[PDB]
């Protein structure tokens, strides 16, 4: 307890003294940093693809073009979760839909932060899709005549792996542009 | 600074946190995708069975992503706290 | 700060946190899906056995996802605190 | 607010956090499921042995998931704090 | 709301956090389960030694889950702070 | 009111956090159990040396789990702040 | 005590959180370094091709690390909130 | 409250957080235990060289666990802030 | 001027958070070290190339740890917020 | 409570958080240790070169653990904010 007010009432009073927009901006900054945590995923996954690509080229150097092609295509797919988070952060930085709002400061602030929190889901697809890229590169190095079939199955599976990244992006966009709480 | 607004604010956060469940299927299904590609490459003749097994297994891996989404959507559009 | 409101608000948050449990089965069952796809490609004639085993094991892997969902549904629709 | 409403609210938070433990068995048992499916496809005649081992080990992996649920249930329905 | 209420409140949260420890044995024991099932498929005649070794190792891996449980239970029913 | 009970409340929180360390040995020792089981199946006649090596290595992996438990015990029963 | 101070404080913390993104490339590129070292050992005559491929892939894996840094630097040195 | 008591409370929290470092050595040394046990099973008369190498590498892996312990012990028993 | 202390306090927290980036290179470079040691055992004649490749890749995996360090050092010794 | 005490308190938290970096080298060096032990078992006569490679790579893996320690030590014993 802080003096007499419980810590919750203390924190609310503390936050209450500021113009609402400053509070909203502050929580946006947090939302912004949190969104970027998604970048862990493509880093792990694309690095895996890099390793499998290096291994495959070592085994079959005359096929480096096909190996590298699928490594890069698959890695491009893995990048999307990272791009999405970057977009959300950039929106919260430079086109913030909460700051110029009439509604409750608590709701706008929480929503700003919540938008970034949701984007953390992007770790999953980035990691998984990058793993898939590396296996694609590996398989193509072993059997380049199957590169088309390997690419398609890799892309199908990568698409399935994307959905929870999309669900999260959808929740953030709802908080930002179709908020039921306002 | 009504209690109602504080319920709604924490509902936003709860909803956002529910989406972190999505990390799991992303990784797991990625693994499934990579094994599918590896397997189709090795035995193109079995690709129909391989792809069907990968998708079936991937559907199962999806459920806890859906459970998180459902909780988020409940907090957003069918909140029981108000 | 009305006590009822603070209880409800924190219930929303804890409900979201409980769903983080869902990360686990998503990873594990996706691994299961991948191994299943790999085994079917290797031995198509055994795919009935492979899939039954994959599914049985994935079902066991689902339970802690369900436990998380249950706690969230309790907080939402059968809250013992009010 | 009354001291017990605050305790209740955090109890809801503490309950949700307890369920994070469930991430563990989800991953681990999923791995067991994948290895089980792989071994069955390799040697279907030994599937009785493979599956029994898989389940016994998975049963062990379940416990810390149960431990978390118990703490959650204690906070929800048998709370020592009020 | 007394300071004692705040202690109980944070004990409820500390207890939940303690259970996060449970993630580890869940993963590791699941891995042990998978390797055990793999080894059994490869050599069913050796399953008694394989299983005993698996359960011995898993028992060890269980301890830090118990440590977390012990800390939670202390916070819940033998709290040194009140 | 303030001060002493705030330290005790945060100590409860610190103690729980300290147990998160337990995640590590749970994973690592479960991996060791799996490799040990696998090796025993492969070379039953070497199982004594296999188990010995596994347990020695597991013992070492336990330490930071214990360092964590120690810090929690200090916060609970030998707290230097009060 | 100004609202400006609250913005800056949150920006300081948010900049720090953004750098957590850097965990990913550190793991992934370390994996690439390991596979490249292994590949060169097996096939030293392909060393130039193996390394160029490793570095191209590692360059791609770097980007989300750079995105995090850029966001941190914006929050520090070109903050749009003030 | 007195600022000194706020310093002590946060130090308790910081002490617990520092122990999270222990997750790493638990995982890594567990891996080494597993590889050591595997290698001993395969090459019984190389056992001493295997174990020595495993222990040497484990000792190195221990260090960041110790660094965390030291920071926590500083916070607990040799705190510079008061 | 109280607000400047608030900024300073949060910068200290932000600086620590930035160092979490260091988890990544620790894991990745340890993998490279293992693969390098394994490759050297397999083909000792190639060790200078193996190691050179291992270190080159390790240098790349280092960058995001350094980015974290830099954000920490900015918040500590060249802080633009005060 | 003086602003200084708030800075010292937050610095204690920041120092704890900085140590989280240590999770990484613990995992990575433990991996190196296991691969080194495995390589020595396979080829005992190459053990001096294997161990030297292992330790070199491990030393590189240590640095971001050292970076975190340094940030914590700064916050503890050379704190620029007061
Ligand atoms: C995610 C896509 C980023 C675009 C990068 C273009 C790289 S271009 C790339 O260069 C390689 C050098 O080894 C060639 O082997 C390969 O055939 C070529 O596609
Ligand atoms: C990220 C979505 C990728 C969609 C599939 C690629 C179109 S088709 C694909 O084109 C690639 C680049 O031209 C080539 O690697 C390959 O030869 C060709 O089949
Ligand atoms: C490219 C992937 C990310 C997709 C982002 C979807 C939202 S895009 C978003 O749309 C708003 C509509 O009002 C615009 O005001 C805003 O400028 C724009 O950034
Ligand atoms: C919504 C899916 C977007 C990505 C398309 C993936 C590759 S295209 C895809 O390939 C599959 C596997 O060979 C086929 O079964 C399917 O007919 C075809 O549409
Ligand atoms: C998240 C991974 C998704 C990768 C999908 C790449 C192909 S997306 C797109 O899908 C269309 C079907 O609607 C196809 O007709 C078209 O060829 C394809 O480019
Ligand atoms: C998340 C689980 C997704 C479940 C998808 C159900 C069938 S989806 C359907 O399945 C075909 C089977 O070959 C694919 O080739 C095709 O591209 C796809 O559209
Ligand atoms: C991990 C699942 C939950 C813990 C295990 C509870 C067993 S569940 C229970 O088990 C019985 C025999 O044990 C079976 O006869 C029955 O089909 C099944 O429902
Ligand atoms: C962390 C608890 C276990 C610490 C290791 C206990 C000694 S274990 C013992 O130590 C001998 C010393 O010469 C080694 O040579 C031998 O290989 C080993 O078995
Ligand atoms: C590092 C752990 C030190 C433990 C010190 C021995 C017990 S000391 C003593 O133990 C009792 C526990 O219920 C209580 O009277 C009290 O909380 C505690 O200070
Ligand atoms: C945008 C792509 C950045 C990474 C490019 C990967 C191959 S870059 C490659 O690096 C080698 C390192 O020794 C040099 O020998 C070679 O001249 C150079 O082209
Ligand atoms: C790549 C940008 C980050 C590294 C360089 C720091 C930005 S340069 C920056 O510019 C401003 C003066 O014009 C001030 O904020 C500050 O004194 C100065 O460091
Ligand atoms: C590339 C994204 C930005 C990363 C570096 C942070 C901005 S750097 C900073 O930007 C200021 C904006 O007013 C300039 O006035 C100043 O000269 C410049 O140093
Ligand atoms: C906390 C784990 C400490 C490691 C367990 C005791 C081994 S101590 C370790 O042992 C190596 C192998 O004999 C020696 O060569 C080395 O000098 C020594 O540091
Ligand atoms: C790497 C970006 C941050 C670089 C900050 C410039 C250091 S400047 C210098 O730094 C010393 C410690 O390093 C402090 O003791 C001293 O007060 C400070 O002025
Ligand atoms: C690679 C170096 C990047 C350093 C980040 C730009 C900081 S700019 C920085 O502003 C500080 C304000 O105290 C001064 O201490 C310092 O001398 C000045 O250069
Ligand atoms: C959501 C976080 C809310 C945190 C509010 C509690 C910090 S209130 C804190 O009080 C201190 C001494 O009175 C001052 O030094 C400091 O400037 C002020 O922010
Ligand atoms: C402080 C913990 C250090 C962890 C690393 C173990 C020491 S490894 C150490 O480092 C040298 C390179 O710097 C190696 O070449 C050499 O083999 C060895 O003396
Ligand atoms: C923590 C940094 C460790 C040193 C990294 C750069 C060392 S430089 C490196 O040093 C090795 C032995 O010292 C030699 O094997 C190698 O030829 C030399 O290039
Ligand atoms: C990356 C290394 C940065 C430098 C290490 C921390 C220096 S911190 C610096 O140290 C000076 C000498 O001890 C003190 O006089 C001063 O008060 C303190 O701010
Ligand atoms: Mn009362
Ligand atoms: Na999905
Ligand atoms: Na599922
Ligand atoms: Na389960
Ligand atoms: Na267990
Ligand atoms: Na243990
Ligand atoms: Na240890
Ligand atoms: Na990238
Ligand atoms: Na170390
Ligand atoms: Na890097
Ligand atoms: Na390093």
């Amino acid at each position: 307890m802080i003096g007499d007010m419980n810590i919750v009432d203390f924190v609310i009073q503390f936050l209450s003294q500021f113009d609402p927009v400053d509070v909203i901006k502050g929580f946006s900054a947090l939302g912004i940093g949190l969104a970027m945590v998604a970048g862990v995923g493509p880093g792990i996954g694309q690095g895996f693809a890099a390793g499998k690509g290096a291994e495959a080229v070592g085994k079959n150097p005359t096929k480096s073009n096909d190996i590298v092609m699928i490594m890069l295509l698959g890695a491009a797919v893995a990048e999307t979760s990272g791009i999405f988070s970057l977009v959300i952060a950039l929106i919260l930085l430079f086109a913030n839909p909460f700051i110029s709002s009439t509604a409750s400061v608590w709701i706008l602030s929480a929503s700003a932060m919540a938008s970034g929190i949701a984007m953390i889901a992007g770790i999953g697809p980035g990691t998984g899709q990058g793993y898939a890229a590396g296996k694609g590169a590996e398989a193509v190095g072993i059997r380049p005549e199957m590169k088309s079939a390997i690419l398609r199955v890799m892309l199908l599976g990568q698409a399935v792996a994307q959905t929870t990244g999309i669900y999260a992006l959808i929740v953030a966009l709802i908080l930002m542009y179709a908020n039921p709480f306002l | 600074m009504e209690g109602l607004d504080f319920i709604k604010a924490c509902s936003a956060i709860g909803a956002g946190i529910a989406m972190i469940a999505g990390v799991g299927p992303g990784i797991g299904q990625g693994f499934a995708a990579g094994k599918g590609a590896e397997a189709v490459g090795r035995q193109p003749e079995a690709q129909s069975d391989i792809i069907r097994t990968m998708l079936l297994g991937a559907a199962v891996a999806e459920t806890t992503g859906i459970y998180g989404l459902i909780v988020a959507l409940i907090l957003l559009f069918a909140n029981p706290f108000f």
